[PDB]
């Protein structure tokens, strides 16, 4: 959702 | 030869170990002899003034009672041991 | 109440236990304790984070506080009180007979024995400011 | 009385200790002056 | 082989477990899903716990970080696969 | 500790 | 059945619940969103809790984890639903 | 046979637990038997 | 039982073994302890 | 140089080894992905450790964050990179 | 009403609060912002706290994660909003 | 004034320090980047720490999350920016 | 039973017994030393 840069689901 | 062994038991009838928790250990247990134990509460306070020196003080404030009635019921179990057991059965069945 | 009707909340767990201890009075948490029972405690335990780490860090303590893991509190249902915190010291009275009176009736069934034993305890709240519950409503 | 008393007085004077005001009552610690810390004077309560 | 097993799934962790939903409006789903990726593109409803349901306007490529009780037939157009 | 005439005081 | 039951839920996780949002312009929101999914693409105005307010020229499908106070309806042609 | 019984009372009056934290246990108490109680603080100190 | 047939649970693990804890009595746990070889209870250390 | 290293590698951390996947169909990945980076639009087909597979209508650049055990190569038309 | 108050605003968190930057060139930032909603589409430039200030070619809505102190105005065509 | 310092950055965080990268295609990075923020679109190699190196076919604004210790120049047609 | 007052208590239950039979095998170890070893061996081998 928010301001990561991660390859996350949220 | 095999009826020459006479297996050995136990010292004391073991038994399965449920739960002792009981919140007897940490709630308030008094010991009474009567029919119903009626502690008694304040369910109120006091009241303070902080006086002059000249107030002529006045009433203040009494704490108010409330009795609460604990009917102090019974619990009881009647197992049914035969005569025939008490007496052949090395360990104790009436302690047991 | 905790919010959603079967667990705890769905945002912020764990703070209506936080608040549950917080809202007992200064004096009764000096010595108080949790009450629940083996599957609360287990449904407790297994609260965790946003990480999955368990956010809770022999008398089996939550928040500092000792716990009495009883067995028959009610589970967590839809409006139960599965938890129950307070200072039972003060909060309920046990009255009761400290023996057990044991009669052996060796007489009515005749070639038996037939122990008739029989305890008398009684006790309700003494102080209903001493115990604080946790429902599981809204 | 005087067990329900003394600890209604306990009670009592530790309210006046922290927001009691000068009249014929302990001056609690709130009711002096607090200033902003770093403009610390001494007849006044520092807080950030 | 897995160089991250033994780690947590948390709720932001990448997806383990998907399952095709189907849009069944009476009933909840058999497990709520962390998110929704839109298989293809159209408008579906979604609905919280507490009943709230609105309808997404959803892109098909589209994945919605969002995670709902229940997916009702009545405004859906668009088929996702749930991921967990 | 009020009166002994009603129960509550 | 949620797995990810018992799970805290971060500011960083999904949405759980969600909520369509009116620019009232005098009140504040009911409650404050993590994100704002955007259902029809325009211009936008959201608040801080500092009043900084300024006006977001966002597209249809975009979400932006921003977190107002309030949504004004001067300047607001996009209507979003709130996420949480 | 069952206005024979008479119930036992407590053996002292209870009431409900109120709050005793009262500051009195982390500051100074000086039993004073006077009107007044005059600390003499410094507000500075000296140079060296 | 623990969810997958290999290893611990991958959706949530550290339950499998809270419920095992939780699955003995209140009064049986009063000293209990759980029974590993060494490459077991590294693979419990090694859970992140 | 790294200033990064002595940092644990978790799930939601940035890849930090890649190789490319060829969908083999019968035999698992040797590494499972945390996610896969697409080469080339198409469909391909994932599959869980729990058996559920299904197919993926997936863009070109499309990165979507699923982990999955097994890619199969029968509707798969999408060449993609695994991040790890 | 805000639930996810008493959470702690970390940096991968959502925006707390927002302003509108001005490419000043020559002072840094007042506040330097977590990301960087771009308002208009267009170059800018960016400088790190070590003075390595590159151009970034942005796009209209596009939303980037980089930490900036100081935002220059000789290569920025393009507006945008700091979150933080 | 950063109301974010002293905060411990880690790799899901933002980007701190930028800086452009040149395909040396002989000698590893400077310092190896959390991600690539793509300049211009193309196709650019990376290369991991176990040499598995292969080709992205990135687009323009694409910002990547993969940490690669040398970026070779052999197929390299994207100019990059890596961030830290 | 939480018997009544007047109840007529009748019988109660008697918890059973079950006997557990422990075998009580045995376990053999039978080495073979050189007797030429016993005696040029300071260390006690019968010992050890």
């Amino acid at each position: 959702i928010a301001l990561g840069l991660g390859l996350g689901l949220a | 030869g095999g009826y020459l062994v006479d297996p050995q038991t136990s010292e004391t009838i073991r038994g399965v170990l449920r739960s002792t928790a009981s919140l007897r250990q940490i709630a308030s247990v008094v010991n009474v002899e009567a029919t119903s134990f009626d502690v008694l509460v304040d369910k109120t306070d006091m009241g303070s003034g902080w006086a002059s020196e000249t107030a002529a003080l006045s009433e203040t404030a009494t704490p108010q009672i409330d009795r609460i009635t604990i009917p102090l019921h019974e619990l009881a179990a009647m197992p049914k041991a035969s005569q025939r057991l008490l007496d052949d059965s090395a360990f104790d069945i009436e302690t047991w | 109440a905790t919010g959603a009707a079967g667990d705890f909340a769905a945002v912020n767990a764990s703070d209506a236990v936080v608040d549950l201890v917080y809202a007992l009075g200064a004096e009764y948490r000096a010595n108080a304790s949790f009450v629940m029972n083996s599957k609360t405690a287990g449904a407790v335990r297994k609260m965790k984070d946003a990480d999955g780490r368990f956010l809770w860090a022999e008398p089996a303590r939550l928040m500092g506080y000792p716990v009495l893991i009883a067995e028959d509190m009610p589970d967590i249902a839809a409006n139960a009180y599965a938890i129950a915190f307070g200072d039972f010291g003060n909060g309920y009275t046990i009255a009761e007979r400290p023996d057990l009176r044991v009669l052996r009736d060796p007489f009515s069934a005749k070639p038996h024995v037939l122990f008739y034993a029989s305890k008398r305890v009684g006790g309700d709240v003494s102080d209903f400011a001493a115990i604080k519950l946790l429902k599981f409503a809204a | 009385l005087a067990n329900r008393i003394a600890d209604k007085f306990a009670r009592a004077e530790a309210a006046a200790f922290i927001s009691g005001d000068g009249v014929d009552k302990p001056t609690g610690f709130l009711t002096k002056t607090k200033v902003a810390n770093g403009a610390w004077a001494w007849g006044s309560l520092g807080y950030v | 082989m897995d160089v991250f097993a033994k780690h947590a799934v948390s709720l932001e962790s990448p997806a383990v477990r998907h399952y095709e939903i189907t849009p069944s409006d009476s009933t909840d789903l058999a497990r709520r899903p962390r998110a929704l990726r839109v298989q293809t593109g159209g408008t579906l409803v979604l609905r919280d716990e507490t009943g709230i349901t609105v309808t997404y306007t959803v892109f098909a490529g589209e994945i919605l970080p969002v995670r709902p009780v229940r997916v009702l037939a009545t405004g859906t157009t668009a088929t996702a696969v749930g991921w967990e | 500790a009020l009166n002994s005439a009603v129960a509550a005081e």
